Parts: structure tokens; C-alpha cells; sequence
């Protein structure tokens, strides 16, 4: 009983690099040590040793899994003070990372080229690029803890709000960091299995509702980390194909759970992301959501009241110039193997946006103009 | 602490060396120590001497002994102190002659020729060189490939190769005649993966300005010096019969020729050697060879801008989903079949060191772009009404995967490169296909790799140049009457007798009833319609009605 917390006490006071060693095997047998329900005495005690795990980092998986049935005797305050931990436990990692990742470039700068030079040729030629061992190795041990966590938040279950306040916003504010610096295609995963694991926990229904509106924080995490992503560098594909099924699920539940003025606004917002992108991508879809994006962004502000004129008016004239532009099919071979199969996908993605079919150039033009928006229209662009 | 007595002391504790080595849990570091010491006592010049000749031999033996006992590969700190080693006892050998052999001169007490063959002796020399260049081998094999540790030891290949040119200027003919074919081995080795710096450093480098000078044509003959004993070489593989060697040796050749010659040379050779029926039964690492060979043929093929020459010499390989494997970079699963991992130990232990690597993602590159080049205008002639040659599997299906994507956009991965030139070649913009293919190999860091970058980027611009001009002549003789030659000079960026070769060709060999004037650079040809092409679509539809019914009488009868 206080024995734990006076050798607590001394493994800490004592330490060396040998004995760290031996504190990692006890930490590992102290994690089952009493079996009692945590009140007064066993928080204080438990804290104290967990902030000493923190800092040894002793074996990663297992003091998470021991935390993932610890934390479950109702113990609130300790959850959300661990997530307060999970930002530090990863982010002294990207500043012990940046301590090397700087400290290498400045010996780059004082060591020679022209004594280097062949091997450097030599390392071009090969491609084995500019690499470097000790920001890679630290690289990977908190993207360990990073994906734990998100394990966790799957296994946490029912109230989960200490992860659904915090966690997903400091998830989300860590991947792009991660992002930028370099793991971009662990990103492109991590956000394809948090999606399985999303639609998965929506699926258990284990005390757990639209109600308390449990839904719209994982799903505003997932819809700002794949926009930033998308925006930044990614492959096209594979960032669409699960954004779509989350919009299918979004769309059921606010069909469901009666259409929500605040989403539907950051879905508008989201919507003018996608507008952009498939200008570059796809212009038939384009139309489509520019069209849904002027639809809602319309009944937002019949619901809502939006006094922003000057902004409504450069966005009513953006739309309007913006809308009829759709080229005709160039791609040969995909009219030798078959259109109607990018026709099929055209028409069930664009039913999942919500407009049915794709909208054809001239009633494009024609249903655009017969919209008392056309009066709202700017002098010089409605004169053009 | 030896013992403190002449001579035969010191050849009593060699043989007990010998004979505790061969017995399983001796103290190997303790017998170094004891070799190391009885090397310290020695003084006297000849037998002394000798001594510790007979030692420093067995010196690197025992520390080739000792790593097996406990890890791994050779560790990096003994085979530096090898390295050194072999340095010294290389540098004691050049300063003897053949002191201590005996060679009867002096017999009390000498004798390399009893215990015994002096030229045993002198070529077991090189063997013991071998057990470092099997070791440094090993490290490079199984170092990391982005580790700073690689780039390190890589700078140790030099100190390698300034020993096997030691050892070259050793020999003494009856050592040269018999090890030459391990030799020209070596000579591969620090030869098979050389890069174009060197060869254009030589070449290119103004003689009227550069070296004059006594030491420069000692070294840059040097260099130059494979070259000439790989030409040797061959007439003397002439004598021998280890096939697998003269395989392997060839390939290399095609691969010294084509990269740091003329690639003529390269063609000639493998069109002489004809080695098929070789490495089917000359082992996988020829087979690795031929492989490594082949790449290397078709981007020397693509380095001189032959579309169809360099998407040949690639074929082989890109029929092929298991150029990952080749490399070592196999999984145990990924597709069904990848087992067991007890035989891939073996395989990963022989496949393959990261500075003996070429990049498969560029292969495919150089693959993509050389059949895109003469696939997208033979789509555009066949079907807009020329369709007679369709081939069942080609560009079109490595096309398709990306081609069917309803969702992309800009690109970020090589393939969606590949995909969005192919999206620019259909529309014909040449600028446009030029900006996609220079741009994004600049921004990937693959340009960089050779010093004929711009010679190879003009050439694939000429290229798209013509077959623009290809494409554009084939979708617009939809509805061109008539056309001038001046316009398509101008707007495609060509001087008159290349747009005149470009239209020339076209008429004469796809065999086009249109009327070329030449002298008053003007064509003719009101080729039209919409009606006639759904007429030849249904003619064609209509011929493979009539062939499959006199297919069906030959099933029948």
C-alpha cells in the first residue's frame, strides 16, 4: 500500500540509465498490483505513477492497454486528464524531433560539399535521397501512440465526451503537423480506418444516440482533416471515395434526426471547398454542388438572417459566371470501353449530393435565371 | 609470457593455434591476442619477417573465424581493422619479393614452397582478400537503405578497390592465368553499376585546357585500364568453359557498353550473343544479371529516344508483376502464392545491395511514356475509321485503371501523372503534354539523375511534337478539305523537311488517298464525313460476321 508510492518515490530520485530498465519491468508488474476500486487514495496514487510511465515510455502497447480497462470505474476526471497527457506525450516528441531535425541541417551547413561530393553524385544517382536516421526513428514512436489512442476512443464507448471534446480536435490540430512534416500516407490510412472505426461505433448503438449529437464532432474531425489534407497534397481518388460514404451516413442522419441548421451551414462551407477542387476535377459535379451549395446556402439565410450584402453579392456573381462552364468528353478510350459505367457513378454520386442527375448546359443556364437570385445579381455582371 | 626462446617456439604455437581453432568453444579474441604478441616478439629479418607474414595471413582468417560465433556479417569495427590489415600486410608483401619462400636460396629458415606450393600460397593471398570482399558485400546487403550508415560505407568501396588493384600488380603470371576468371569477377563488381560522371568527365573535358602531366595519365589511364582488360578478357574467356561466368561477364559488357559507350555497341553485342538458352540454365544470380542488363537496355534506349526500342527492350519486365520480388523487395503475401519464408531467407540473402538497385517506379515511367508515344496515335487512326490492327492487352490497359476514374483530378502519384498526359495527348495540346511530363519530374527529383537530361527531355519534345501533329492530321481529316504546310510548321514548332517527313510517312505507310504538294506546301484531301465512318464501322462489324462464319465451317469439318 504506501510501499507503491515511497518506490515511486525512489525509482524516480535514483535513476541512471540502468536503472530505467529495471523501473520498466516493475511498471509492468505494479499494473495489476491490488485488486481494488479506485475512491481517494488510489487516483492520488495511480497518477503519480502514471506521470512516471509517461516519462520512462516504457513499452507503449501496454501501458495503454492496462489504461484501457483502468480507466473504466467511472473515473471521469482521470480520462480527460490522460487525453490532456495523449498532446503531450506526442508533441515533446515533435519538439525532440525538431531538436535533431534542426540540429542535423546546422552540422550540413558547417561540414564541406567539395570533401563529399562523390558520394553525394553517388547518393543522387542512386536516389536514396536526403534522409537521415534520427528524425525517422523518432518519428514512428509517437505515431504508435497516436493510432493507440484512436483504438481507444473505439473501446471507450457510451459517455466517450472527454475524447469528443478534446481528443478529436487535438487529433485533428497533431495530424497536420504530421501531415507537413512527411507521414501523409499514414495519414491517408488513418483517416480510412478512423472512418470504418466511425461507422462501426455508429453501428453498435451501445447507449449512444444522435440526440446528444455524438456524430458531429468525429464527423467535423474527419470533414477538416481530409478538406486540409486535400488541399495541401494528396492522390485524388482515395480521399473521395471515403468522404463520400461519410456523406452518405451525414445525410441519413440529419434525415433522421431532422435537418440541423449549424452542420448544414459547416456543410455549406465544406460544399464551397468542393466547388473549387472539382473545377479542377470534374466540372458536371461542380454544377451540381455549386447548385446544392446556393440551394442551402439560400434556405440558410431564409432560417437563419445573413446581413453580409457585399459578400452575398461577389458570391451571387462568382456562382452565376461560374455555373454553365462544363467542356464536352475528350477521353477516347474511355468512350471505347464504356462511359456509361463513369455515367452510372456521375449519376449515383450525384444523387448522394443530393440533386439527382447532372444537370445539362442549356437548363443549367435556363432554371439559373428563373431564380429571384438573378435580381440580386451586380450591375456589371448582370449588364455581361 | 610468450616464451622467451628462438624460432621454433613461435611454429609450435602457430600449430597450436591451428589445432585449438578447430575445436568448437575455444577463446578465439585470446589466440588474436597471442598472434598479435607473437608478431611484437619478432625480430629477426627473414624468418622473423616471414613469421609474421605467416601470421598477418592467419590473422584475418581467425577474425573470419571469430564473427560467426557471435554476429553477423562481419561487425564494422573488425572489418575496418581487416581493412588495415590487409593494407599493411599487402604493403609488407610488395616491400619482400618472395623473401621467406625459400625457392632454394636459403633453406635455414625459410619455406613458403614446403607446408607447401609457393604459388598455393601466393594465390591463397587473394582468397583471404575475398573473405573481406564477401563481408563488406554482406554489410551493404543488409544496412538500411536510407541510413547515414549507408552512405558512410559506401566510401569504403574505394579503399576496397585500391586493394584489388594492389593485389592485380602482384601477380606473377601462373597466379594471373588461373585466378583471371575470378579477377575479371572482381574487375564486374567495381565496374556493373558505374555512372555516367566518370566516362563524361574523360570525354568531354577540353584537351588543349586539361592535364599534360605525369601523375594525370598514371590515373586517368587507370580508370580507363577496365576497359582495356575487359577486352582482353573476352578472347581469353575464349580458353575457358566456366559458362555461367562467360554469361554473367557478357551481360555485364552489354551493360558497360550501353551506359559508358556507344549504344550501337550494346546492340551489336547482345544481337552476337544470343544467351536464351544460357540463362535458363545458368542459375538465378545470371538470371538477376540479365534482368539488371535489361533495364539498363531500355533506358539507354530511351536516353537515345527510341520509342519502340526502348518499350521492346522493357517488355519482358513489364509483362511481369514480379519485378518487386527481383529486387528482394517481396512480401509473404500478395497475391497468393509467396511462400515459404524459410526459402526467402535464402533469396533475401541474395537479393540485393541498395547502391546495386534501379527504381522500378522510373521503369514504369520510361515503359508508360515510350508505348503512350505509339499507342495514342494509333488509337486516333484506327478509330476514327482506320480499324484494322487492334492488340488485345496493350498501353490501352494500363491506361484504363486510371482512365475510368470519375474522381480525378490533379495528380500527386506517378501513375495520375501518366493519366493526366494521357488526358493532354487525347486534346493534343503539345505545350500543354510537354509542361505535365518536364515540370513534375523536376518537382519529383527525376530529371536530376542524368547528365543527359535536356538531351532526353528535346528528344521526347520532338516526339510529342510530331505526334501532336500525328494526332491533329487524324481527328481533324474528319473535315479538312485542304491544308497548308505553313501553319502546321509554325503552330507545331518545326522547321519544313521535319513537317514534311512527319506527313510524308503518314500518307505513304498507313496508305492515305491524299495529294501532297511538296513545292507549293499544300495538301489535298477531302477525306470528310460523319455517314461514311458509321459505314466503315458497319462494314467491319460485317466482316467479322463473315469470319466467324467460315470460322464455324473450319470448326465443323
Amino acid at each position: 500500500r504506501p510501499e507503491n508510492a515511497l518506490k515511486r518515490a525512489n525509482e524516480f530520485l535514483e535513476v541512471g540509465k540502468k536503472q530505467p530498465a529495471l523501473d520498466v519491468l516493475y511498471d509492468v508488474m505494479k499494473s495489476k498490483k491490488h485488486r481494488t476500486w479506485q475512491k481517494i487514495h488510489e487516483p492520488i496514487m495511480l497518477k503519480y505513477l502514471e506521470l512516471c510511465v509517461d516519462l520512462r515510455k516504457s513499452h507503449l502497447a501496454k501501458e495503454g492497454l492496462y489504461q484501457y480497462k483502468n480507466i473504466c470505474q467511472q473515473v471521469n476526471i482521470k480520462s480527460l486528464e490522460d487525453v490532456v497527457r495523449a498532446y503531450l506525450k506526442l508533441a515533446e516528441e515533435k519538439t525532440e524531433a525538431a531538436k535533431e531535425e534542426s540540429q542535423q541541417m546546422v552540422l550540413d551547413i558547417e561540414d564541406l560539399d567539395n570533401i563529399q561530393t562523390p558520394e553525394s553524385v553517388l547518393l543522387s544517382a542512386v536516389s536514396g535521397e536526403d534522409t537521415q536516421d534520427r528524425t525517422d526513428r523518432l518519428l514512428l514512436t509517437p505515431w504508435v501512440k497516436f493510432l493507440w489512442e484512436s483504438y481507444r476512443q473505439c473501446l471507450d464507448l457510451l459517455r466517450n465526451n472527454s475524447r469528443v471534446e478534446r481528443l478529436y480536435h487535438d487529433i485533428a490540430q497533431q495530424a497536420f503537423k504530421f501531415c507537413l512534416q512527411y507521414t501523409r500516407k499514414a495519414e491517408f490510412r488513418k483517416l480510412c480506418d478512423n472512418l470504418r472505426m466511425h461507422l462501426s461505433q455508429i453501428q453498435r448503438h451501445h447507449n449512444q444516440s444522435t440526440a446528444i449529437n455524438l456524430n458531429n464532432p468525429e464527423s467535423q474531425s474527419m470533414h477538416l482533416e481530409t478538406r486540409l489534407v486535400q488541399l495541401d497534397s494528396a492522390i485524388s481518388m482515395e480521399l473521395w471515395q471515403e468522404a463520400f460514404k461519410a456523406v452518405e451516413d451525414i445525410h441519413g442522419l440529419f434525415s433522421l434526426s431532422k435537418k440541423p441548421p449549424k452542420p448544414q451551414l459547416m456543410a455549406n462551407y465544406y460544399n464551397k471547398v468542393s466547388t473549387v477542387f472539382w473545377k479542377s476535377g470534374n466540372a458536371l459535379f461542380h454544377a451540381s454542388t455549386l447548385h446544392r451549395l446556393y440551394h442551402l446556402s439560400r434556405e440558410m439565410r431564409k432560417n437563419l438572417t445573413q446581413d453580409e450584402m457585399q459578400r452575398m453579392s461577389t458570391r451571387v456573381l462568382l456562382a452565376t459566371l461560374s455555373i454553365p462552364i462544363t467542356p464536352e468528353r475528350t477521353d477516347i478510350a474511355r468512350l471505347l470501353d464504356m462511359d456509361g459505367i463513369i455515367v452510372e457513378k456521375q449519376r449515383r454520386l450525384a444523387t448522394l449530393l443530393g440533386l439527382q442527375a447532372p444537370p445539362t448546359r442549356i437548363g443549367l443556364i435556363n432554371d439559373m435565371v428563373r431564380f429571384n437570385v438573378l435580381q440580386y445579381v451586380v450591375p456589371e455582371v448582370k449588364d455581361l | 609470457k610468450g616464451t622467451e626462446i628462438t624460432h621454433a617456439v613461435v611454429i609450435k604455437k602457430l600449430n597450436e593455434i591451428l589445432q585449438a581453432r578447430g575445436k568448437k568453444g575455444t577463446d578465439r579474441a585470446a589466440q588474436i591476442e597471442l598472434l598479435q604478441l607473437l608478431v611484437q616478439i619478432a625480430s629477426e629479418n627473414n624468418l622473423g619477417e616471414g613469421v609474421i607474414v605467416k601470421i598477418k595471413f592467419n590473422i584475418i582468417a581467425s577474425l573470419y573465424d571469430y564473427n560467426p560465433n557471435l554476429a553477423t556479417y562481419m561487425k564494422p569495427e573488425m572489418w575496418q581493422k581487416c581493412l588495415d590489415c590487409i593494407n599493411e600486410l599487402m604493403d609488407i608483401l610488395f616491400a619482400n619479393p618472395n623473401i621467406f619462400v625459400g625457392e632454394n636460396i636459403l633453406e635455414e629458415s625459410e619455406n613458403l614452397q614446403n607446408v607447401d606450393q609457393p604459388l598455393r600460397v601466393r594465390g591463397c593471398i587473394l582468397t583471404l582478400v575475398e573473405r573481406m570482399d564477401e563481408e563488406f558485400t554482406k554489410i551493404m546487403q543488409n544496412t538500411d537503405p536510407h541510413s547515414q550508415e549507408y552512405v558512410e560505407h559506401l566510401k569504403d568501396e574505394a579503399q576496397v578497390c585500391a586493394i584489388i588493384e594492389r593485389v592485380q600488380r602482384y601477380l606473377e603470371e601462373k597466379g594471373t592465368t588461373e585466378e583471371i576468371c575470378r579477377v575479371y569477377l572482381r574487375r564486374i563488381l567495381h565496374t556493373y553499376y558505374k555512372f555516367d560522371y566518370k566516362a563524361h568527365q574523360r570525354q568531354l573535358t577540353p584537351p588543349e585546357g586539361s592535364s599534360k602531366s605525369e601523375q594525370d595519365q598514371a590515373e586517368n589511364e587507370g580508370e580507363d585500364s577496365a576497359v582495356l582488360m575487359e577486352r582482353l578478357c573476352k578472347y581469353i574467356y575464349a580458353k575457358d568453359r566456366t559458362d555461367r561466368i562467360r554469361t554473367c561477364a557478357i551481360l555485364c559488357h552489354i551493360y558497360h557498353h550501353y551506359l559508358h559507350s556507344r549504344w550501337y555497341q550494346a546492340r551489336d553485342l547482345m544481337l552476337m550473343s544470343h544467351l536464351q538458352d544460357n540463362i535458363q540454365h545458368a542459375d538465378p544470380p545470371v538470371q538477376i544479371l540479365y534482368n539488371r542488363t535489361m533495364v539498363q537496355l531500355g533506358i539507354c534506349a530511351f536516353r537515345q529516344g527510341l520509342t519502340k526500342d526502348a518499350h521492346n527492350a522493357l517488355l519482358d519486365i513489364q509483362s511481369s508483376g514480379r519485378a518487386k520480388e527481383l529486387l528482394g523487395q517481396g512480401l509473404l503475401l500478395r497475391s497468393l502464392q509467396e511462400r515459404n519464408q524459410e526459402q526467402e531467407k535464402v533469396e533475401r540473402r541474395r537479393q540485393v545491395p541498395f547502391h546495386l538497385h534501379i527504381n522500378l517506379e522510373l521503369l514504369e515511367c520510361v515503359y508508360l511514356v515510350s508505348a503512350m508515344l505509339l499507342e495514342i496515335p494509333y488509337m486516333a487512326a484506327h478509330e476514327s475509321d482506320a480499324r484494322r490492327r487492334m492488340i488485345s492487352k496493350q498501353f490501352h490497359h494500363q491506361l484504363r485503371v486510371g482512365e475510368r476514374q470519375p474522381l480525378l483530378g490533379p495528380p500527386e502519384s506517378m501513375r495520375e501523372h501518366v493519366v493526366a498526359a494521357s488526358k493532354a495527348m487525347k486534346m493534343g495540346d503539345w505545350k500543354t503534354c510537354h509542361s505535365f511530363i518536364i515540370n513534375e519530374k523536376m518537382n519529383g527529383k527525376v530529371w536530376d539523375l542524368f547528365p543527359e537530361a535536356d538531351k532526353v527531355r528535346t528528344m521526347l519534345v520532338r516526339k510529342i511534337q510530331e505526334e501532336s501533329l500525328r494526332t491533329y492530321l487524324f481527328t481533324y481529316s474528319s473535315v479538312y478539305d485542304s491544308i497548308s504546310m505553313e501553319t502546321l510548321s509554325d503552330m507545331f514548332e518545326l522547321d519544313l523537311p521535319t513537317v514534311h517527313s512527319i506527313i510524308s510517312k503518314m500518307i505513304i505507310n498507313e496508305e492515305l488517298m491524299a495529294s501532297l504538294d511538296q513545292p507549293t506546301q499544300t495538301v489535298v484531301m477531302h477525306r470528310t464525313e460523319p455517314t461514311a465512318q458509321q459505314n466503315l464501322a458497319l462494314q467491319l462489324a460485317e466482316k467479322l460476321g463473315s469470319l466467324v462464319e467460315n470460322n464455324e465451317r473450319v470448326f465443323d469439318h
